[PDB]
DNA sequence: GGGGTGGTCGCTGTTCAATACATGCACAGGATGTATATATCTGACACGTGCCTGGAGACTAGGGAGTAATCCCCTTGGCGGTTAAAACGCGGGGGACAGCGCGTACGTGCGTTTAAGCGGTGCTAGAGCTGTCTACGACCAATTGAGCGGCCTCGGCACCGGGATTCTCCAGGGCGGCCGCGTATAGGGTCCAGCCC
DNA sequence: GGGCTGGACCCTATACGCGGCCGCCCTGGAGAATCCCGGTGCCGAGGCCGCTCAATTGGTCGTAGACAGCTCTAGCACCGCTTAAACGCACGTACGCGCTGTCCCCCGCGTTTTAACCGCCAAGGGGATTACTCCCTAGTCTCCAGGCACGTGTCAGATATATACATCCTGTGCATGTATTGAACAGCGACCACCCC
């Protein structure tokens, strides 16, 4: 019968390659639309660099880690493993945002 | 005739340049006078700071068995020190990745 | 329409015969589901397992007081 | 007609000679350390000019840096700025 | 390939007010990262110098250090019966450090608590304790120096209480294990397999993570007997 | 030329990955839509004030300097941008 | 005599006369309020100033001002606070 | 001769002072020159502000029943309102205590 | 038979009565004495302003307050009611110091 | 002269009443010497750059606006005593 | 001690393109909190003027307002063919609000969804929402109008998402109870023992909590009709 | 007139209604805390006065910013493939969570101790201010070399392919404690011989 | 002459160990992931050359702050007294934590789809620069009035007292359920009236 890891083990594997990588995880093109989108809504016809829309991506995937590093810490705290919206309305709560 | 040009960097035996930093001091708007020794000790400052950085991101780059440094090993250097991630913690160093860490209670046994 | 507890619970036990002992909650979900008892079934269902346990008859397998898992014992 | 841009590679990369001889660095981590170098230069010369408006001074002097320095950085990396600065400003004097 | 630590003047005869001058060579550039230290008898060592030419704090402009690269040199200049002690060259340019063979020298608040002697049987282990306070316990290592009559100090290794990181040195791999508890700001050294060569005194010092910095303070040893 | 649903961009695999560089082994099914919401929320807030530098400069174009203010205001400083 | 040194609490009074005509104001919060304009003006005028010199420019004016509120100010309170300014530099230049 | 003063504040119709704020913007080293219109702009800005919360602070008084505002109601004023507890959320208010606040599952059932 | 409140209507009393209150809630003088042996560790003969003293306490407290109650919000999250250090290190680490 | 065991004069009670004003119903007996910890650093960061101010000032005596201008620094500040 | 808003001008007559002058008098000083409103029959009011000078989003530079204290004056310049509608000025400088009696003038991005039409029998209770998107829900207060052929407009109270903080006007006190959903951004205003004079439309508005901001976007209106 | 059997009475098994017990819920009232109305009074807030310095009026100079014109670069838009990633579906196991139980630690309350708070006095260090004077930082003219832009080459590292090691999963086997069934054992039932009625 | 008692032969109730079974633990082997090693190539890092502008040198000056001296505020030390807060101890309750069962919901893997990425090409918007100009602000001199220091009075709120209402807790009573047990009632063993031979 085929081999299958147990649940739980993949998990591990995938956290220590993405803490080893530095590359961007978001897609660039769907999150350059995001932010034009988003964009449309304070002035039209805008215009970006690409080193602009570059250092959006890497502040908002810089924050997405750091709060997914608290939500981690909290779900540990409620002794779960599996993170909940709850555990990220606390950690952003904590951070006073 | 006048004497040969000394720079104030070569005076004060730094690299970075007094100069330049002197520049910047008057025209950033910080005071209506700049003291001489200002941009000295600055400069000196920053010199060092710099080193310090550099030299723990060489280490690294050597512990990764590489010759020239990247954003991967300036990250791990001030991350990996108390007081150089306590004054940079409010920053975020692009393509600098995070370091390895997880936590004990999710490693299996 | 509720006889008395002690044939109650062992029919229950008599109907899914888990090898292992018969958990509260099975027997506790059955006896309401099959039958019709009053407002304070729960209670009662407890106490009924317990003094059942106290005189001998069912044997707790696991667990401790009613909280475990009971077996006929024969 | 394109304008002189103005950078500290120069001064960073003869740091990082001095530092580790053999070792190179990449164009982006150069602009990492060019951000660094900016960003602290600001800190130190913002407390600098806060310092010297609480105490009604006109100057920016070695001693205002230095104050600034001792509160902004942290732990021992004061004191050898501290040390490495003193140096710096007492040979100057000498020459 | 370890750093050979060179201290040429093994001793020296010398009288009250007079200059005395101590050189340590070194078998590699070191880049300045030297330092030297005082060690009364039956007394831990303490720092005078570092950076190879800095004064440590509280030690009297008497003491002066000079030179870089491979070629350094420590100062004395107006000796007091105090100044008999041993001195040691240390280098922390390379990832082993290395003491020299120390001097003698005849003339005619941090504080970091460490466990009693311990008498020992082969074979078996032993668990040291260094108890540190007065400061921030986890931005300073906990450096481990061991000290024979017969091979002088030897570097052991560190623990970075910050990161629970660790260096060994590769003669104590395997001998040495190093723990740390940031809730009672302790660390620990265990030691393996006791046999009657590991017989010293061991030494938890305090050393900052700055390149510079030099370990700076020193807990009290504690002699290790092996039967 | 209008853009309107981009958010779903944001797909379920990048915020696993986004997680998994977290150090999150597992993960409730509510985390996508929390994590789009909260990503939406710090976007708006960092691109309101890239376009009113871009403004006060009558640029056209926002430029990644004015990104790099408006995170640095937001006390998001971001080193390799020009900073 | 003592050096004449200055705040904010006459105008503070005032506004506070216009607005609620007939309650007072105790001498801990009208220092708080003190406290409060001179936090303010102390962000909008170093936001004023880093535009300026962002954008190259040797004076602060108005649009650097009002784009300093915009900056700051959150939601209504900034449009509302832009439109005072605005009727005031109006009525201003209208003598 | 010259002609009758009239105050920079009046001809903009505020209360706040104009000519101190423009001689805090000339000594406070912001920029070397000041345009005649940033301190109109400015001062109308932070009376605005001024304005804003001592209404509402002498609200939360006539509430209380109190005539005069107190630092109590000045926190009640910037805490109760969104937008002016993001304007001050990194600051504190002496004497102005917190807002009752008790969490739902601590109250007995 | 002597009347007692059960645990925790007399806790819930004090949190209404003082969260009604602005007082400060610590000892004026040994929160002095306190002062003056923390600055004597970074200069000796040192002198303080009454209301530089009184700066200190007003936050002191403050911090400690919204620190308990992040750490209440923690313990709440952890389906407790009682607060524990566990709560209060996760209220710090998530706060950022 | 000195002072050498202050940091206990912040007493069981005080901390449970600054744990009421901040919503806390319950305490574990832990919690007054975590507390202790905690506000003894808050103390050493806000003197060590206040002592700085006044030592720069040249001063022997610490004034509230050096304590204002700590507190500021350090991201808290403090409106009531700065003036 | 309600203050009453008195427009003079019940209704008029005029041709296309002249000046149109509309008065509102306040009992007691308002200190200009007074905005002007125009709704279209069959439709739900729009915001014209606030603050009783300022142009509201999006309003053509025709209409304008002045007057403080106790007089209120409004001015529409160019009348065009859309003009005709009724006219209602509204205070919000205390507590209860007041609208004007409403002029009705005839000639020659937010959104807050609302439910539609509903027939309850007497004594029964009701749930109508207000769905609020476009905008950050916390910001704003939900404010709650009710409007009858026979007593205009009349101010019931407001929601605030914020800190769930409730204000109700005294003649709608125990009839009328406000909920909120951070959740869906949703609001909710319950009717308890619905009556005969509970038939009418019932409009959800969004407002500021700034004290100059006024009713700005109103919902489509839930006719409410009691059997 | 005796042998023998159903009728009927006494003893006892079965079941039932009162006895007793346990749980779960509503309420009266007793104790305590809280909100409200009234009188006292004190010291903080708001007002009035002097004066003095900094803000306003009027005028000059020059340079900073506004505006027009030009270039070219870099942003936007489109098109065609190419996989890599995303979407979707399914089996299952392990994690969330609800309930039960226990013990201990934390709350509540009372009696004892202590030290904070307040007032009053005394003293002197040191913060604040003024005046002198000099060194040092701004400013300008002339110079020149240091730093920046552009061009080029070459080696560090990124990638690709291939072993070699390592870590995970689990199926099978060794090993131990609990349960079912058979056995040596003896207690008693049964057969043979002597004896007393 | 035959059953009772004694001794011996045979039927059977019994305590106990061995085999069967389920669970625990160990380990070897398959397989999938990870890391080391070698070869290739390409493009970015580092070096070289030209130039131009900004950093340096030499000199003048004017004013900012360092120093000295004086003053008088306020911070520190001390002591006594009151009483409120802290502390120590007892008791008990409810909450934290461990254990158990359920079930559903996330994970891992295979299959299908789609759209991001990359290379290539083209248009043109606007960002950057330069030249010209003018008006807007710095700077100066006069002068005057707005605001700050200081004094004073009175009323807003803090305080003390009494009262009236609200909340908490619990002892009691009531309602519903349960298992228990002496007895009300009928079935069978046994004593007696009476039939049959």
């Amino acid at each position: 019968k085929p081999h299958r890891y147990r649940p739980g083990t993949v998990a591990l594997r995938e956290i220590r390659r993405y803490q080893k990588s530095t590359e961007l995880l978001i897609r660039k093109l769907p999150f350059q639309r995001l932010v034009r989108e988003i964009a449309q809504d304070f002035k039209t016809d805008l215009r970006f660099q690409s080193s602009a829309v570059m250092a959006l991506q890497e502040a908002c995937e810089a924050y997405l880690v750091g709060l997914f590093e608290d939500t981690n810490l909290c779900a540990i705290h409620a002794k779960r493993v599996t993170i909940m919206p709850k555990d990220i309305q606390l950690a952003r709560r904590i951070r006073g945002e | 005739a006048r004497a040969k040009a000394k720079t104030r960097s070569s005076r004060a035996g730094l690299q970075f340049p007094v100069g330049r930093v002197h520049r910047l001091l008057r025209k950033g708007n910080y005071s209506e006078r700049v003291g001489a020794g200002a941009p000295v000790y600055l400069a000196a400052v920053l010199e060092y700071l710099t080193a310090e950085i550099l030299e723990l991101a060489g280490n690294a780059a050597r512990d990764n068995k590489k010759t020239r440094i990247i954003p991967r090993h300036l990250q791990l250097a001030i991350r990996n020190d108390e007081e150089l991630n306590k004054l940079l913690g409010r920053v975020t160093i692009a393509q600098g990745g995070v370091l390895p860490n997880i936590q004990a209670v999710l490693l299996p046994k | 329409d509720h006889p008395k507890y002690s044939d109650m619970i062992v029919a229950a036990i008599q109907a899914e015969k888990n090898r292992a002992g018969s958990s509260r909650q099975s027997i506790q979900k059955y006896i309401k589901s099959h039958y019709k008892v009053g407002e304070n079934a729960d209670s009662q269902i407890k106490l009924s397992i317990k003094r059942l346990v106290t005189t001998g008859v069912l044997k707790q397998t696991k667990g401790v007081g009613a909280s475990g898992s009971f077996r006929l014992a024969k | 007609k394109r304008s002189r841009k103005e950078s500290y590679s120069i001064y960073v990369y003869k740091v990082l000679k001095q530092v580790h001889p053999d070792t190179g660095i990449s164009s982006k981590a150069m602009g990492i350390m060019n951000s660094f170098v900016n960003d602290i230069f600001e800190r130190i010369a913002g407390e600098a000019s806060r310092l010297a408006h609480y105490n009604k001074r006109s100057t920016i002097t070695s001693r205002e840096i230095q104050t600034a320095v001792r509160l902004l950085l942290p732990g021992e990396l004061a004191k050898h700025a501290v040390s490495e600065g003193t140096k710096a400003v007492t040979k100057y004097t000498s020459a | 390939m370890d750093i050979k630590m060179t201290q040429s003047p093994s001793s020296m005869h010398a009288s009250l007010g007079e200059r005395v001058t101590i050189t340590c060579k070194a078998s590699q550039d070191i880049r300045s990262y030297l330092s030297w230290y005082q060690q009364k008898p039956w007394k831990s060592p303490k720092t005078l110098i570092y950076y190879a030419t800095s004064l440590a704090d509280g030690v009297p402009s008497r003491f002066s250090g000079s030179g870089s690269g491979q070629d350094f040199s420590l100062t004395i200049n107006n000796l007091e019966s105090d100044d008999t002690a041993t001195y040691y060259c240390l280098q922390h340019g390379e990832s082993p450090y290395t003491f020299g063979s120390g001097t003698k020298l005849e003339i005619k608040e941090v504080q970091l608590q460490q466990s009693g002697p311990e008498l020992v049987e082969p074979g078996t282990s032993v668990k040291m304790p260094c108890k540190a306070s007065g400061y921030t316990f986890t931005s300073y290592t906990i450096q481990w120096v061991k000290q024979t009559p017969r091979q002088g100090l030897e570097w052991i290794g560190y623990i970075y209480p910050y990161n629970a990181g660790t260096k060994y040195n590769e003669k104590f791999k395997g001998k040495a294990t190093l723990t740390s508890d940031k809730s009672s700001s302790t660390v620990y050294m265990e030691l393996s397999s006791l046999t009657s060569e590991d017989s010293a005194v061991y030494y938890c010092a305090r050393k900052s993570s700055r390149l510079r910095s030099t370990l700076d303070y020193w807990g009290q040893g504690t002699s290790v007997t092996v039967s | 030329k209008v853009l309107r649903d981009n958010i779903q961009g944001i797909t379920k695999p990048a915020i696993r990955r986004l997680a998994r560089r977290g150090g999150v082994k597992r993960i409730s099914g509510l985390i996508y839509e929390e994590t789009r919401g909260v990503l939406k929320v710090f976007l708006e807030n960092v691109i309101r004030d890239a376009v009113t530098y871009t403004e006060h400069a009558k640029r056209k174009t926002v430029t990644a300097m004015d990104v790099v203010y408006a995170l640095k205001r937001q006390g998001r400083t971001l080193y390799g941008f020009g900073g």
